[PDB]
């Protein structure tokens, strides 16, 4: 039932741009990094995993915590907070079955208390104005990979990768829309698998070209083939598994045919 | 122990913490309280321009009272 | 009847009658509900005039208050209401018009109400219906993925979540809505089960036991079970006797077995059955 599919897609392409977080929020914080940002964003792949969470849940929360710290302070302290509680509302609106706040508490090995991070999701509730329901790397993905010529699940695994690995890193992906992402990760992921490109038919959908996804694509070839050596390896291990058809053992081609 | 079980950034102050935290939620109140001229904070309606009157649950849809699943 | 009271209010303007709901939450454990957290997020991004709206909301130390568009009465109880004296075609018409309006909005904002039943749908003293309840509503993806299993009241519970379909899709809203046209006709539900299998078995024995050639995978699904009695299709002018040849075209469509050739509420908006409608009052005071 494709019906929506197009309404669906342009839905998202106005969404985005509203639920879009300020590029350069980080310099605003007195005291958190993007560094401190890998390393909690790292962790909750972690917890996404000792889970079983969905991957829209992860991304989800991110896109909640970006939001947050684009307009409020936090200390070091508090930023696994934000986490947390990013982390249950996203589990919240997203999974059937949410995890309990006292599994929250625990799995941050008891640093706050249930009470704390029930403030916090008031807080960060507040903060975002109940405006959950943000458009993600992960829901564009989606769309382009009904257009396979024909369906791999190598290249959707590896897509799905690259997409994660875009959410560790706020420099240089903050600068980026979901959708120009997920374009850059669809057709990388295509390319390293296949040979194939972009197709032609997203283009008519997207209004996109290997033109315009250059520069997201510049950047994503090199997070790609740096990523063994990143200090944050939560993804690469996440998706050496079967699962994913151990993508992230995959070797990324030396250049690209732009 | 599982390896998603960490801290990150070391122990919390939870007294101050607490603290820190229950001003930031004090905020919801402000304009909504003012537009619809009810106190939700002690739920009494007040000021004038919207004549809060309370209803029998008889009287209006059931979906305006049922509770959360 | 009914223990309680609703804070209800009136100001002026274009927007001015509004009810309150108020929320009590728990505190040390759970905090704000994720049916909350689904309805608030969702409806907040369904502006329409056929979508009860959401006007605010205040989130306290302990409470969560939701004020809303007041809406007189809901569909059941206007049914109840008109058990013996029948709603005007021109006012079913209406009402259905308008609730394919609301879902195919809610439907191109990806989100699933899944809940679509009588007490849902609000109505006013101006011939307007409108969609409530989201709180069992959920943001969809293209491709859709596995959601809640065995959603909807079951009496509008599509056949797809009753046979265990692994994914479900905006189809559930239009088989609900084609219970709902069927039971306005008639004042009784078109579908009561008693369980789910009896569901099955009812929806079975008006629209026939479906084959591969009606519903191709059927016969796959997890909870098909080949042990199901066979049962013929019967003639659809016996389903639902008063309604003409526009309207049983259509809800044959609204009804359709197979959920990827079930008509959505967009297409359904063009059908014949319309080529008349109107805005009626209700024929009975709210």
């Amino acid at each position: 039932v494709p019906d929506y599919h197009e309404d669906i897609h342009t839905y998202l392409r106005e969404m985005e741009v509203k639920c879009k977080p300020k590029v350069g929020y980080m310099k605003k914080q007195p005291d958190i990094t993007n560094s401190m940002r890998a390393i909690l964003v790292d962790w909750l792949v972690e917890v996404g995993e000792e889970y079983k969470l969905q991957n829209e849940t992860l991304h989800l929360a991110v896109n909640y915590i970006d939001r947050f710290l684009s307009s409020m302070s936090v200390l070091r302290g508090k930023l696994q907070l934000v986490g947390t509680a990013a982390m249950l509302l996203a589990s919240k609106f997203e999974e059937i079955y949410p995890p309990e706040v006292a599994e929250f508490v625990y799995i941050t090995d008891d640093t706050y208390t249930k009470k704390q991070v029930l403030r916090m999701e008031h807080l960060v509730l507040k903060v975002l104005t109940f405006d959950l329901a943000a458009p993600t790397v992960n829901q564009f993905l989606t769309q382009y990979f009904l257009h396979q010529q024909p369906a791999n699940c190598k290249v959707e695994s590896l897509a799905m990768f690259l997409g994660e690995l875009s959410l560790i890193d706020a420099d240089p992906y903050l600068k980026y829309l979901p959708s120009v992402i997920a374009g850059a990760a669809f057709h990388l992921a295509l390319y390293t698998v296949t040979g194939q490109s972009w197709p032609e038919s997203l283009i008519r959908k997207t209004g996109y070209t290997l033109e315009s996804l250059k520069p997201c694509l510049m950047d994503l070839h090199q997070t790609y083939l740096k990523a063994p050596q990143h200090a944050q390896q939560s993804i690469r291990e996440k998706y050496k598994n079967s699962k994913y058809h151990g993508v992230s053992l995959l070797n990324p081609p030396e250049t690209l045919n732009l | 122990k599982p390896s998603a079980c960490r801290n990150l950034f070391g122990p919390v102050d939870h007294e101050e913490l607490t603290r820190d935290l229950e001003k930031h939620c004090r905020d919801m109140e402000e304009a909504s309280q003012r537009k619809w001229n009810f106190d939700f904070q002690n739920h009494k309606p007040l000021e004038g321009k919207y004549e809060w009157q309370e209803v029998e649950k008889g009287s209006l849809p059931e979906f305006y009272y049922r509770p959360p699943r | 009847g009914t223990y309680g009271v609703v804070y209800k209010a009136r100001n002026k303007l274009t927007g001015e009658v509004v009810a309150l709901k108020k929320i009590r939450l728990d505190t040390e454990t759970e905090g704000v509900p994720s049916t909350a957290i689904r309805e608030i997020s969702l409806l907040k991004e369904l502006n329409h005039p056929n979508i009860v709206k959401l006007l605010d909301v205040i989130h306290t130390e302990n409470k969560l208050y939701l004020v809303f568009e007041f809406l007189h009465q809901d569909l059941k109880k206007f049914m109840d209401a008109s058990a013996l004296t029948g709603i005007p075609l021109p006012l079913i018409k209406s009402y259905l018009f308008q609730l394919l309006q609301g879902l195919a909005f809610c439907h191109s904002h990806r989100v699933l109400h899944r809940d679509l039943k009588p007490q849902n749908l609000l109505i006013n003293t101006e011939g307007a219906i409108k969609l409530a309840d989201f709180g069992l509503a959920r943001a969809f993806g293209v491709p859709v993925r596995t959601y809640t299993h065995e959603v909807v009241t079951l009496w509008y519970r599509a056949p797809e979540i009753l046979l265990g379909c692994k994914y479900y899709s905006t189809a559930v809203d239009i088989w609900s809505l084609g219970c709902i046209f069927a039971e306005m006709v008639t004042r009784r539900a078109l579908f009561p089960g008693d369980s789910e299998i009896d569901q099955l078995f009812r929806i079975f024995r008006t629209l026939g036991t479906p084959d591969e050639v009606v519903w191709p995978g059927v016969t796959s699904m997890p909870d098909y079970k080949p042990s199901f009695p066979k049962w013929a299709r019967q003639d659809f002018s016996k389903v639902v006797p008063p309604l003409d040849e526009d309207g049983r075209s259509l809800l044959s469509q609204m009804l359709h077995y197979d959920p990827n050739k079930r008509i959505s509420a967009k297409a359904a908006l063009a059908h014949p059955f319309f080529q008349d409608v109107t805005k009626p009052v209700p024929h009975l005071r709210l």
